[PDB]
């Protein structure tokens, strides 16, 4: 049985500029099977009001999801996305890089 | 959405008949033909969803999606083909739209016509006099009675299997005094050579 | 391997009476349907069950309810019978509903007649008429005629019995009954049937002929208030013996 | 009109986690979900506003009944597959059917199944046959190919019905599906040159790097086309800079019939 690990990409909706409102996106794709847990992190803490699209289906039978939250990028604040999947021994954290 | 097929069709034994069905539907997922003998359940005959002609024994079914039309073709007609033929189309929502059905009537090939009108024997338990018009050719039509106290049934085809023999017949009866078999079928156009045996 | 089995075959009802039609299929199908068939139009779906545990209205659900009891059974209910519900009801089934090319398998049909009052329900008079001697000498065949007359509604089954065995060969029964008064909407019916045998067979004095008409009418619970006999479901017959 | 497609997915899970649905079905016009159904809600619902606005509740009632039946069929089929694989535990069964209406007026149609996320059966509507990947699929193929009428029904649905549904949905949502939002493209250094586009619709876009007028695909790093969350998309492509020699690198972006060139000074 072939299980496929999620690809995790973190990015902002618009080109980010400090002190300007934006959206932090975590796009999780290419995984199989469908059960998955995703969290957006602020300085290592889970953000409470995080929204996500419905599970989506790709032609190659894998799945994808978009988790997002509204935020304002500041110089000192660091953001990340934490994903857990049956193909992962421990949650994989991917930090927002810009 | 509607389905259209002729109400009735009449053909002769051994011939070929084509029953048409035209449809205007919201989408198309296939056309069905069913056979329904009188008083019995419809049974599946054929299914067409692509264009062309599909054969199944003596029966073949044709479909043209662009013209929205199909026909059921019956070759070498036999008396057992007498039935109603129902066409039905599956629309885009997989709902069946049923046509009203075509009643197919088959005229037997009468080999040796011997048209005659006979008086049956009275029954001691009945006040009726009964007359039988029988053995006429299939072109003959039997008209209903124009007398309110005379009863006349339509023609019926019986088959004597052991002798491989078929014949048409119709029955007339009444209890009025002026009723006689010589005049029972006067409202019908009967063969000129019809045999009327002498009364007793 | 009974296919689709529905009951009853005939039923007369008074306006406002309740009635349940049964239907079972032993083909392990998932989809089941209830249709009504009326003269001059195509089958109309009343209710259907695409799979066990779900039902939905058809084209004409008003006045009816259904219950998909299990995978096999799908009953149709008429709580308050109306004259417009006089029809022939057909239950059907298919392997699946979403199957594109799947055909329907139909039951034998249930004929229902709903009447404002049962005072116009009559069993048939049955009489047998022996063959014409002129026919025998002219054709060497002998046609017996059976007349079933004065019955209402048209819920009858006519059969011929020769020497205790039912026969079908040589038999022709009118495919449709005759209205004895064609103008009246509630006219009683007549039905004719013929049995034709060889002259040799008719001339055996021990050959016995019987025409039998099963009539489907009232039952115990139907109230009856008329002076004449209660027209219950019954068999009426008449007989003849061969003549040397 | 650009190329457009309609497709419906089904997902079945044999031993699902207590919260997870046993069956899910979602339809898409090109990248937009249009409909959804699952074994928990037991209802087929719109997932696009222009779908809900143009389809009466009668439509959703009918297809809710169909999906409930298709749900039971899917469970029966998955049970047969897992028994014949002799597999224990939880396993997935998937289906995808759909069609494309190309820019030049040609059409395509497709139908295939997957077990545990791998191709299982693939329909060929030209030869009217099923391609089986293993002998469990081979057994299913022989049973399905014995029902020739169902194969013909599937050919007709792919070539005629699917295309008619797609044209109908394209008109319903033309304000969304047929609009064009051009990309905003920029270049920066992070050594590699990064060509970045954002704010564009439709998601189809071609980004590449040219070196002195020649394109070296092996040297280019292509990023994914990602949803921004507002209905527009973003993408990027990068190429590594030669530290020992100067070259003329230029980004090329193609989107919806318009070509862009960003020459790096
Ligand atoms: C075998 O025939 C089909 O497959 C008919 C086309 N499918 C659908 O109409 C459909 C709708 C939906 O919501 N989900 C799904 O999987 N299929």
């Amino acid at each position: 049985m072939i299980q496929r690990t999620p690809k995790i990409q973190v990015y902002s909706r618009h080109p980010a500029e400090n002190g300007k409102s934006n959206f932090l996106n975590c796009y999780v794709s290419g995984f199989h099977p469908s059960d998955i847990e995703v969290d957006l992190l602020k300085n290592g803490e889970r953000i409470e009001k995080v929204e996500h699209s419905d599970l989506s289906f790709s032609k190659d039978w894998s799945f994808y999801l978009l988790y997002y939250t509204e935020f304002t990028p500041t110089e000192k604040d660091e953001y990340a996305c934490r994903v857990n999947h049956v193909t992962l021994s421990q949650p994989k954290i991917v930090k927002w890089d810009r | 959405q509607n389905i259209d097929q002729p109400t009735e069709m009449t053909a002769t034994e051994g011939a070929i008949v084509q029953i048409n069905c035209t449809y205007q539907t919201s989408g198309f997922n296939g056309l069905f033909w069913y056979q329904q003998h009188a008083g019995e359940a419809p049974t599946f005959l054929s299914y067409n969803v692509l264009d062309g002609l599909e054969e199944k024994g003596r029966f073949s079914s044709f479909l043209s999606r662009s013209k929205g039309y199909s026909y059921l073709l019956l070759k070498e007609l036999q008396m057992k083909d007498s039935a109603s033929y129902l066409c039905a189309v599956k629309d885009s929502n997989y709902q069946l739209i049923w046509g009203a059905g075509t009643k197919l009537i088959i005229k037997p090939d009468i080999q040796n016509p011997d048209p005659a009108v006979y008086q049956l024997r009275d029954s001691k338990s009945s006040d009726k006099s009964v007359c039988l018009f029988t053995d006429f050719d299939s072109q003959t039509n039997v008209s209903q009675s124009k007398d309110s106290d005379v009863y006349i049934t339509d023609k019926c085809v019986l088959d004597m299997r052991s002798m491989d023999f078929k014949s048409n017949s119709a029955v007339a009866w009444s209890n009025k005094s002026d009723f006689a078999c010589a005049n029972a079928f006067n409202n019908s156009i009967i063969p000129e050579d019809t045999f009327f045996p002498s009364p007793e | 391997n009974a296919g689709v089995t529905q009951t009853p075959k005939f039923q007369v009802l008074k306006t406002g009476q309740s009635m349940t039609l049964q239907c079972a299929q032993d083909m392990n199908h998932n989809s089941m349907y209830w249709y009504r068939q009326d003269p001059g139009m195509g089958l109309r779906l009343i209710y259907y069950s695409a799979s066990e545990g779900t039902t939905d209205k058809g084209e004409v659900p008003n006045g009816y309810n259904v219950s998909r009891l299990n995978k096999r059974e799908f009953s149709l209910r008429l709580e308050s019978a109306a004259p417009s519900q006089t029809s022939v009801y057909f239950c059907a089934s298919s392997v699946w509903t979403g199957e594109g090319s799947g055909e329907l398998f139909f039951g034998e049909g249930s004929r229902l007649t709903v009447l404002e009052d049962l005072k116009n329900v009559f069993p048939p008079e049955v009489a047998v008429f022996e063959p014409s001697e002129a026919e025998i000498s002219h054709t060497q065949k002998a046609t017996l005629v059976c007349l079933a007359t004065g019955f209402y509604p048209d819920h009858v089954e006519l059969s011929w019995w020769v020497n205790g065995k039912e026969v079908h060969s040589g038999v022709c029964t009118d495919p449709q009954p005759l209205k004895e008064q064609p103008a009246l909407n509630d006219s009683r019916y007549a039905l004719s049937s013929r049995l034709r045998v060889s002259a040799t067979f008719w001339q055996n004095p021990r050959n016995h002929f019987r025409c039998q008409v099963q009539f489907y009418g009232l039952s115990e619970n139907d109230e009856w208030t008329q002076d004449r006999a209660k027209p219950v479901t019954q068999i009426v017959s008449a007989e003849a013996w061969g003549r040397a | 009109m650009r190329t457009h497609s309609l497709r419906y997915f089904r997902l079945g899970v044999s031993d699902p986690i207590h919260g997870v649905p046993e069956f899910i079905s979602v339809g898409y016009v090109d990248s937009h979900p249009i409909t959804t159904y699952d074994s928990v809600t037991r209802q087929k619902e719109p997932r696009a506003p222009w779908m809900a606005e143009n389809l009466a509740p009668d439509h959703w009632e009918r297809y809710t009944q169909l999906l409930r039946g298709w749900q039971q069929m899917f469970k029966v089929e998955l049970k047969r597959l897992q028994r014949h694989y002799n597999h224990s535990g939880s396993h997935t069964y998937q289906r995808m059917i759909g069609c494309e209406l190309l820019e030049d007026g040609s059409t395509t149609g497709f139908l295939q199944y997957a077990y545990d996320g791998q191709d299982f059966l693939i329909f060929n509507k030209d030869t009217l046959s099923w391609l089986a990947v293993d002998n469990v699929a081979h057994t299913i193929k022989q049973a399905w190919e014995a029902n020739q009428h169902e194969l013909l029904y599937q050919k007709n649905w792919l070539e005629e019905e699917c295309i008619a549904w797609l044209k109908r949905f394209l008109e319903y949502g033309k304000d969304t599906l047929q609009r064009t939002e051009p990309p905003l493209v920029r270049v920066n250094r992070k050594t590699a040159l990064f060509c970045k586009a954002h704010g564009f619709y439709p998601p189809e876009i071609y980004m590449t790097w040219m070196k002195n007028g020649e394109e070296i695909v092996q040297e280019i790093d292509y990023g994914d086309i990602l949803p921004s969350g507002d209905g527009t998309y973003q993408a990027w492509a990068s190429i590594e800079l030669d530290p020992q020699s100067s070259n003329l690198y230029s980004c090329h972006v193609e989107h919806s019939g318009v070509h862009m060139v960003l020459q790096v000074p």
